[PDB]
RNA sequence: UUGACCUCGGAUCAGGUAGGAGGACCCGCUGAACUUAAGCAUAUCAAUAAGCGGAGGAAAAGAAACCAACAGGGAUUGCC
RNA sequence: AAGCUCCUUCGACGAGUCGAGUAGUUUGGGAAUGCUGCUCAAAAUGGGAGGUAAAUUUCUUCUAAAGCUAAAUACCGGCCA
RNA sequence: GAUCCUGAUGUAUUCGGAUGGAUUUGAGUAGGAGCGUUAAGCCUUGGACCCGAAAGAUGGUGAACUAU
């Protein structure tokens, strides 16, 4: 059960325009890799390879994403006086930089 | 008790950000510090802290006023600058 | 599975236990007209005479806490909304 | 204006998430994480299991949502993520697991709340014609459009969907910008980490014909009902060479 | 394991040859009452539930109702005649309808009934 | 009938800020000449001193 | 019928006319001690499903209880509290069961029926004299009541293991270790 | 003017009843710490001991808003 | 007085209770394991709990918020042996 | 059994592993040894070979202060 028509037929009920000549990448912001990345993660059950792949598709995606919007003359940095709501709070993060500190600590701690 | 410069631990985005970082074990640009004006918002900076808690709410309102002055003169400063060499 | 012989069991007046009593509904539909309506069922009984049948339903569900709840109250008061109009 | 979008062309989406009643706190604090970077989005708890699946389309009109993003568990264990375009189609069903969500002291990566992310997606998700429905809906769902007046003014990280076993692999990376030496990006993972496998695709908003069917799904409950004949197998084996032991000592 | 204070709490079952004897004069007594009687009433032959036990069959609790009507025995004479009724139980297939209509009218064709007074 | 995704009047975001800044205090800002960003990714400007 | 009338008057609480009577009443009973007899029951088709008769013997009493906790929570409820106040004032007299009447903001209201097992016609009476039997006395005070078997969760099912056929009971049974003469 | 009904009282009015003791086992409320382990903290001791209230020869529970996925079981309780 | 059988007649079932939010406490048990307090507050081809990817939330199994009841079980105290 | 391959008739057009292999791995197969119990020894937990540290907690009994 595989309906292509029919799959295509939806698609083109929905498809909102992403032609490049018409249509801004600060108005859609996807970038699709032009490199499966199935065809460098050999093996599925290798975690270091298989995070390696996905962040180099999501590093290729964000340097294209880039590269467009700087063109585009959208603010991509963040400044160091724009202080808003995070998504993780500080109270998550200090204590993420705590579990580092204890981590270090330890480290060099065996090596002392 | 050991100093977070001195362990290996990489910078973690709060709501304070981490911004532009630099690398690690190379040349960071050193940026120097003599305009009158900058010397002027670290110098408030520095008697703010030193200061520290007033109890009449007009003098810490004054004295973050102060401080919000110094940074936006040294604002109109270096965008002068900017303009200066942009165009000459 | 195994294979067995189906059979068909008689009716459970348990599984009857879903209310079809014709006098029962007589005895709500009296004790509704007789007792009113709360507070909140005021409140939608006015949204949807104005209207507002999306806002009334959002009422419903924050006063009761369930979408089927709040669709049951919302059909029930629209059904009061209009027996009254075909009363007057 | 109403739509809350301040841009040239609007991209109105209003994205509605919603959870079923047998949740457990893993898949809400993964549906916090999904809330927390969608802007355009509205909360919404336990639905009734004996209810309708086109219920909700009315409870999505009922919020004024054209995207639905619903919550599904079964026995308290394993996780469905139905996404939907409501009213008329299409809509999409995945088996979600593997999850490790926001709030675990390992990621290291932080993002603004509601800032417009980079949506990275795959050769395949443009090849496989419904994994190009499965990307439309997902670019529907996470867009955050361009001129919406709750979200943050400046980008710094990057939602990537990937296909690499018959499965889709979704992370999320905070771009930290370091100077180059005589500027460069790294990416730090900071958000929910889960696999989505496809089950079906169907023509309409909860309902209609079946588009795609999986017919490679090995379902949880299969492999437990696996483990209780296997325990039943053995049982009775062992049964019957009691009979044949009693029947050889008998001859 | 013994973080608890098993010693406040623990049992020995020096009695058991005791509880025996108990128990068989308990059967001896309820046999004394009920003299030509049996001690115990009669049971409906069962299937376990569970696929590990679903080819062996048990005693059940009690005998339902359209069984007991198809062996001929009244509901309200059965628990008199010493046979369990049990309204719970559903037959939902005709071989344990059979063959438990089978098992009342083996006891039929044993039992000996009193005349009343 | 397709969903015309506006916000209604009933919306808890019918009415949103233009300061773009969360729940976060503001504590921050307190030594700067302004208080966030707007959504074009301009800084907003304190009005004026009383 | 007027039983299922005054049923479905009771299921609808806040409408206007329960409200009304429920405000002057919330009064009155404000007006009146913590703990009174009532002549009739002011729900009576709630009185008679719980077991109240017309009969000499069956009394009601209204008592008032303070509403709020402890951040401590009190195991038991504010109904439980009320059944053991109006036991240990008539302490003659065998505590059936007891029913909401009104709420306020300060204090709940119950009535509570009672049974006197002294009396020629409850004793004479079956579906009575069980609660003439001695092993019934202070049901409030061992939980015995519907409020008591609640908090005490004496339900069957996978949801209450630990405390059907007694908490203390279950946790004895689990932490007595059991050792037999051929071990 | 009189007489009912309702509510609230009085009596050394007629007849009854509760208290306290006991508490081995039983039903509830309340409720620790010593100890053990772990960078730390939760945890453990223990839903225990102490304290309070209430019964009996047993108490409690108890006749499914149960178990189940069966070819079905069939109140409660206790042993393996 | 009672039981069955038949039917061109009927067939009534527990509310500040479920449930939603929340704080505490408790459990092996955030489908909140149960309980309590607090704010809101239900239904009648209804409600509760499970099964299930199978294409829609189908199927399976029971009736909560009223009550009584011997036995098998516990026993360092009572009358004894 | 497991891993990396090599890739057969064919098959529902997307379903499978056969042959030949590998500096691989098994607490593997390669014609069963376990169960019950007696005696002795060792380990852990309980008071734990015996005696002995300051403490904390629950519930009670009493008094000691030109302080009035």
């Amino acid at each position: 059960i595989n309906n292509k028509e029919g799959l295509l037929t939806a698609l083109r009920r929905i498809q909102l325009d992403i032609n490049p000549k018409t249509t801004p990448f600060s108005f859609h912001q996807s970038v699709v890799a032009s490199k499966r990345t199935e065809d460098s993660i050999p093996q599925i059950e290798d975690d270091l390879q298989r995070e390696l792949a996905f962040m180099n598709q999501a590093l290729e995606a964000a340097r294209l994403g880039r590269s467009l919007l700087r063109k585009e003359g959208v603010p991509f940095t963040r400044p160091t006086d724009y202080f808003a709501e995070m998504v993780r709070t500080d109270a998550t993060m200090e204590k993420v930089k705590q579990k580092l500190i204890e981590e270090a600590t330890a480290k060099k701690a065996a090596a002392e | 008790v050991y100093s977070e410069k001195e362990l290996g631990i990489p910078q973690l985005n709060t709501v304070t950000p981490v911004g532009v970082t630099k690398p690690k074990g190379k040349k960071k640009g050193k940026v120097f510090v003599d305009d009158r004006e900058s010397m002027n918002t670290i110098l408030a900076m520095v008697e703010a802290e030193k200061q520290g808690q007033i109890e009449s709410k007009i003098m810490r309102a004054r004295q973050l006023e102060e401080i919000r002055e110094a940074r936006r003169i040294e604002a109109e400063k270096k965008e002068a600058e900017r303009k200066a060499l942009l165009e000459n | 599975g195994h294979k067995t012989t189906r059979r068909v069991l008689k009716e459970r007046p348990s599984r009857r236990k879903g209310a079809q009593s014709k006098r029962t509904q007589f005895v709500r539909s009296l004790i509704r007209e007789v007792a009113g309506l709360a507070p909140y069922e005021r409140r939608v009984i006015e949204l949807l005479r104005n209207g507002k049948d999306k806002r009334a339903r959002k009422f419903s569900k924050k006063k009761l806490g369930t979408f089927g709840r709040a669709k049951r109250k919302c059909e029930e008061l629209q059904r009061i909304i209009a027996e009254s109009r075909r009363a007057h | 204006d109403r739509s809350n979008i301040i841009a040239e062309r609007k991209n109105k989406q209003r994205v509605l998430v919603l959870s079923s009643r047998g949740v457990t706190y893993r898949h809400r604090h993964l549906l916090n994480d999904l809330a927390s970077m969608l802007p355009h989005g509205r909360k919404d708890a336990k639905f009734d299991t004996k209810s309708r699946l086109y219920e909700l389309c009315e409870l999505a009109e009922l919020y004024n949502c054209n995207n639905v993003l619903f919550f599904e568990a079964r026995k308290g264990k394993d996780l469905y993520m139905w996404f939907s375009k409501v009213p008329n189609g299409p809509t999409v069903k995945f088996y979600a697991q593997n999850l490790h969500t926001m709030e675990e002291l390992h990621f290291q990566g932080n993002c603004l709340k509601g800032s417009r992310p980079i949506l990275s997606f795959d050769a395949a998700f443009e090849q496989e014609p419904y994994l190009k429905v499965i990307k439309e809906l997902f670019l529907h769902t996470f867009g955050v459009p361009q001129g919406h007046k709750k979200s943050k003014p400046f980008i710094d990280h990057v939602l990537s969907f990937s296909v690499a076993d018959g499965k889709i692999w979704v992370r999320n990376y905070e771009i930290r910008e370091v100077e180059k030496v005589k500027t460069d990006i790294n990416l730090i993972e900071i958000g929910p980490r889960f696999v989505l496998t496809p089950i079906i695709i169907q023509e309409g908003s909860f309902g209609g014909p079946i588009l795609y069917e999986n017919k490679r799904f090995i379902s949880p409950n299969k492999i437990r009902a696996e483990l209780r004949k296997a325990k039943a197998a053995r049982h009775h084996a062992r049964m019957e060479q009691q009979r044949d032991l009693l029947a050889r000592k008998r001859q | 394991h013994f973080r608890k204070h098993w010693q406040r709490r623990v049992r020995c079952h020096f009695d058991q040859p005791g509880k025996k004897v108990t128990r068989r004069l308990a059967r001896r007594a309820k046999a004394a009452a009920l003299a030509p009687r049996p001690v115990d009433k009669l049971r409906p032959i069962v299937r376990c539930p569970t696929v590990k036990y679903n080819r062996r069959t048990r005693l059940g609790r009690g005998f339902t109702l359209e069984e007991l009507k198809a062996a001929g025995i009244p509901r309200l004479l059965a628990p008199t005649i010493g046979i369990a009724v049990d309204h719970r139980r559903k037959n939902l297939s005709e071989e344990s309808l059979a063959a438990n209509v089978q098992r009342l009218k083996d006891y039929k064709a044993r039992l000996i009934l009193f005349p009343r007074k | 009938d397709e969903i015309d995704p506006v916000y209604d009047s009933d919306d808890t975001d019918y009415n949103v800020p233009v300061n773009t800044i969360g729940n976060i205090p503001l504590s921050f800002y307190d030594s700067y000449p302004h208080i966030g960003y707007d959504i074009n990714g301009k800084k907003i400007m304190r009005p004026a001193t009383g | 019928g007027a039983l299922k009338y005054l049923e479905e008057l009771s299921k609808k609480k806040q409408s206007d006319v329960v409200r009304f009577l429920l405000r002057v009443r919330c009064w009155e009973y404000r007006q009146l001690n913590v703990i009174h007899r009532a002549s009739r029951p002011s729900r009576p088709d709630k009185a008679r499903r719980l077991g109240y008769k017309a009969k000499q013997g069956y009394v009601i009493y209204r008592v008032r209880v303070r509403r709020g906790g402890r951040q401590l929570k009190y195991q038991r409820s504010l109904r439980a509290t009320a059944e053991e106040r109006v036991g240990r004032r008539c302490s003659n007299l065998r505590v059936l069961n007891s029913y909401w009447v009104n709420q306020d903001s300060t204090y709940k209201y119950y009535e509570v029926i009672l049974v006197d097992p002294n009396h020629k016609a409850i004793r004479r009476d079956p579906r009575i004299n069980w609660i003439c039997n001695p092993v019934h006395k202070h049901r409030e005070c061992r939980g015995l009541t519907s409020t008591g078997k609640k908090s005490r969760g004496l339900n069957k099912g996978h949801r209450f293991n630990k405390t059907r056929a007694g908490r203390r009971k279950t946790w004895k049974r689990h932490n007595t270790l059991s050792l037999w003469r051929y071990r």
